[PDB]
RNA sequence: CCGAUAACGAACGAGACUCUGGCAUGCUAACUAGUUACGCGACCCCCGAGCGGUCGGCGUCCCCCAACUUCUUAGAGGGACAAGUGGCGUUCAGCCACCCGAGAUUGAGCAAUAACAGGUCUGUGAUGCCCUUAGAUGUCCGGGGCUGCACGCGCGCUACACUGACUGGCUCAGCGUGUGCCUACCCUACGCCGGCAGGCGCGGGUAACCCGUUGAACCCCAUUCGUGAUGGGGAUCGGGGAUUGCAAUUAUUCCCCAUGAACGAGGAAUUCCCAGUAAGUGCGGGUCAUAAGCUUGCGUUGAUUAAGUCCCUGCCCUUUGUACACACCGCC
């Protein structure tokens, strides 16, 4: 009924794990016609949790100096990426994005200050909000260095980054960095 | 602020005076201090007797 | 955070409460409407802050005797202190349980052999004093 | 031989730790046994009621 | 602040205060701001609409020849107080969450005692002392210099590109300034010439009246480019044309045509920042005969992360040690 970008109904998208179903916001109460809303989502703690994850991807996809206000450009990038992944896979672009977030969120990391064993003294599991934040950041970063100095445009780079992340193939920077973080934490156990 | 030209040099004089409050305003500010709170004294208004009805 | 009131508002609130306890009420707007004529407040913000503290203090007063002076509370306390002498005293006991040593003291005083004294059996064991140190 | 991943819901937030505040320590209740609850330190914004994965079950518990 | 309490009663600072931003279809007011309605018009549809649609076209404070303040302006007022609910709390001071609300922490200004051999005598007809005072260290005039370059450092601007460059089209601001006591030098509409920088006539504005509905940039929509030191970058350098001035060389500035150098994201280090914020992006003022890579303001687009800690760098309070008191950059 809402049809983000005019298509891709939200109600069929299902989150496969209950760890992030309170922080992914694709359900009909958070379904919006367009990923652009000046919603003051940074005003209070945990307000970004109810922000739609397509809005989060749009906000985190606009980085590196040249692009700090070009939200309309980022919206068109996301729209083209959803078109490309729909043509390439056949399933819901929102479902692909949700699966990419789930498979990109690193279940644990390591953090401390003192004499480092390998990276940090302690291995610490992460919160679901940190999972979502890290996953979105990793996906956008991987798309950015995919699109930096090659003819393949940012839309296709984001598209195949999400495609690789939604399955798990070690071909996406997001899950490569996730595996690196997991190995570091396991060594720092 | 004034300067005094003494044989040894210049002497600086700074004078600050807090004007007293007055509603008249010809010796000081008309407004009171912002944090100054004044309360009017209540009267008795006891009325301890039986109810009455006075025709006027 | 950072909503602590200062002396400027607290003292003024207590003073106007103890002066106009009858006129004041538990309504913030009613209190801030009596403030303009019961007191001269240089600032609207100061006036409404004082009114809010007056509402808080009157809720506390109606739930209990706050240190702010109040004539109704004082007359109730007066009635509760300078009255309620019981019709029978607490010191007119029919029998007084008396220690034999105190009985000897009374006998030396010459007030021994009174009909209102019943001699208790003295305790045996001398087990007063708390055990010394811990454990 | 390796332990499978299992979920657990945060029941209480004890307080921050790590001496930079980067870690928050929580009391967390297992899904498979509700009577089982341990103390785990977690990083990132955490509020009570949300659920999280435990790649390894018991690591360390230490009251602040 | 509540509380204890050999203290009682005070004073400054903080707060309070002023400005600022957010709500007021509540009040007052508007031909130097408008809106609605109506009338002339201009164009499309005319199949037939017709109280159809567009007009920043003309009018209705031209005085009888419409009303009104929503929009704009600026005054008086209101409004928010931890006020209401739940929890925590010695059930105090208060804290957390929520409802209703424009707003439940908008940004600044002012800002104590005591100090520093901190900076300015190159701001002053503020100034002590010293120096000079007719071959002047006064003052004026001409020229040069303050730009000068094996090198090091700081604040910045431009970039390293395709989330882009070029070409065209579409489309949106707010601060704020504008003709001078000396003092000469203002902002500019429109028309014409020139390819551009500019030039030539006609005006308007001492200003909510004119520039100006400030047609800004970024952005948006299409074209070409295609991963190359390439249509990225525009330093260096040659020739030519204007503008200011008394004077442009050591190029004032601007315009045009050529040259496309390093630069492919930057070591060790290090700065700033929590919401309309950082950042991208242009526009005003100051400097200004000529002019901004500076600075002070304004608007446009608009996030990632965090609601914690004392780990590093520091600050405040209490206890404690001291061989320090120029006070650990000490002392020895
Ligand atoms: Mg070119």
């Amino acid at each position: 009924d809402i049809k983000l970008f005019g298509k891709w109904s939200t109600d069929d998208v299902q989150i496969n794990d209950i760890s992030l179903q309170d922080y992914i916001a694709v359900k009909e109460k958070y379904a919006k016609y367009l990923p652009h809303s000046a919603g003051r989502y940074a005003a209070k703690r945990f307000r970004k949790a109810q922000c739609p994850i397509v809005e989060r991807l749009t906000n985190s996809m606009m980085m590196h100096g040249r692009n700090n206000g070009k939200k309309l450009m980022t919206v068109r990038i996301v729209k083209h990426a959803f078109e490309i992944i729909h043509l390439l896979t056949g399933e819901n672009p929102l479902q692909v994005l949700v699966n990419a977030i789930i498979n990109s969120g690193p279940r644990e990391d390591s953090t401390r200050i003192g004499r480092a064993g390998t990276v940090r003294r302690q291995a610490v599991d992460v919160s679901p909000l940190r999972r979502v934040n890290q996953a979105i950041w990793l996906l956008c970063t991987g798309a950015r260095e995919a699109a930096f100095r090659n003819i393949k445009t940012i839309a296709e780079c984001l598209a195949d980054e999400l495609i690789n992340a939604a399955k798990g193939s070690s071909n996406s920077y997001a899950i490569k960095k996730k595996d690196e973080l997991e190995r570091v934490a396991k060594s720092n156990r | 602020v004034r300067h005094v030209l003494l044989r040894q040099g210049v002497l600086g004089i700074k004078v600050k005076i807090m004007l007293p409050w007055d509603p008249t305003g010809k010796i000081g500010p008309k407004k009171p201090l912002p944090d100054h709170v004044s309360i009017v004294e209540p009267k008795d208004e006891i009325l301890p007797t039986t109810p009455i009805s006075e025709q006027k | 955070m950072g909503r602590v009131r200062t002396k400027t508002v607290k003292k003024a609130a207590r003073v106007i409460i103890e002066k106009y306890y009858t006129r004041l009420g538990n309504d913030f707007h009613t209190n801030k409407r009596v403030c303009e004529e019961i007191a001269i407040i240089p600032s609207k913000k100061l006036r409404n802050k004082i009114a809010g503290y007056v509402t808080h203090l009157m809720k506390r007063i109606q739930r209990g005797p706050v240190r702010g002076i109040s004539i109704k509370l004082q007359e109730e306390e007066r009635e509760r202190r300078d009255n309620y002498v019981p019709e029978v005293s607490a010191l007119d006991q029919e029998i007084i349980e008396v220690d034999p040593d105190t009985k000897e003291m009374l006998k030396l005083l010459d007030f021994g052999s009174l009909s209102n004294l019943q001699v208790t059996q003295p305790t045996v064991g001398m087990n007063f004093k708390t055990p010394r140190g811990p454990v | 031989r390796v332990q499978p991943i299992k979920l657990a819901r945060v029941t209480k937030v004890l307080g921050r730790t790590g001496s930079q505040g980067q870690c928050t320590q929580v009391r967390v209740e297992f899904m498979d046994d509700t009577s089982r609850s341990i103390i785990r330190n977690v990083k990132g914004p955490v509020r009570e009621g949300d659920v999280l994965t435990l790649l390894e079950s018991e690591r360390e518990a230490r009251r602040l």
